[PDB]
């Protein structure tokens, strides 16, 4: 909190927008860009969905609720309807932001991001195992 | 080997000429609307769905095999 200020609020309402906001950035593009985004943003949902999934709840039933909270995309309370709103870390419900809601630091997503983007391209890489 | 594809020319003409003719209103061929028709639905996927953009999102998933379908092909 008090060292790092930049915070995005939610986990799981910024999940499903930039599943949108990368669905719209893949919508700009075409070829394999709108592709090449497409199932990067088709890789986020999972993340409050084991939450759910392991809260014994439906989270398809959660996440499309916030795919669902929406006009254009952000996270707020203010309009919760309009944008995204916050997240139940016990559910993946959407909290309102400053009240229930989740609030995540700068770096925690920039870092996780990056990093399964890294090892998806490493993987991608090896096709041989080659031995002896 | 090339006269009967002329002939099944003629006959899709007069079909669709006269169905262009039977149905005055018409829509751009070759997949045309579907395309957006993925987005409009995509949208509900996105817009309304408890839990349907699944179903809204597999719905929308149908429309644009054809042209995926005619061009690959």
């Amino acid at each position: 909190v008090l060292e790092s200020k930049s915070v995005v609020p939610g986990g799981g309402a910024v999940e499903a927008a930039l599943s949108i906001y990368l669905e719209n950035y893949a919508t700009s593009m075409g070829s394999r860009e709108q592709l090449a985004i497409a199932e990067f943003a088709r890789s986020l949902l999972v993340i409050p969905n084991t939450l759910a999934v392991n809260a014994a709840q439906d989270s398809t039933d959660l996440v499309a609720k916030l795919r669902a909270f929406h006009n254009e995309a952000q996270v707020n309370p203010e309009r919760k309807n309009l944008k995204w709103i916050g997240l139940d870390l016990s559910n993946g419900k959407p909290r309102d932001n400053k009240q229930a809601g989740v609030f995540e630091p700068t770096i925690v997503k920039v870092k996780s991001l990056k990093f399964a983007t890294e090892a998806a391209i490493t993987i991608l890489r090896i096709d041989d195992l080659i031995k002896l | 080997q090339f006269m009967e594809e002329t002939e099944r020319s003629l006959h899709d003409a007069i079909m669709i000429v006269r169905r262009a003719i039977k149905n005055d209103s018409v829509v751009a061929g070759g997949g045309a609307i579907e395309m957006e028709l993925s987005k409009y639905l995509r949208d509900y996927s996105r817009t309304i769905p408890g839990k349907q953009q699944l179903l809204i999102g597999a719905y929308a998933k149908a429309l644009e095999i054809i042209p995926r379908q005619l061009c690959d092909n």
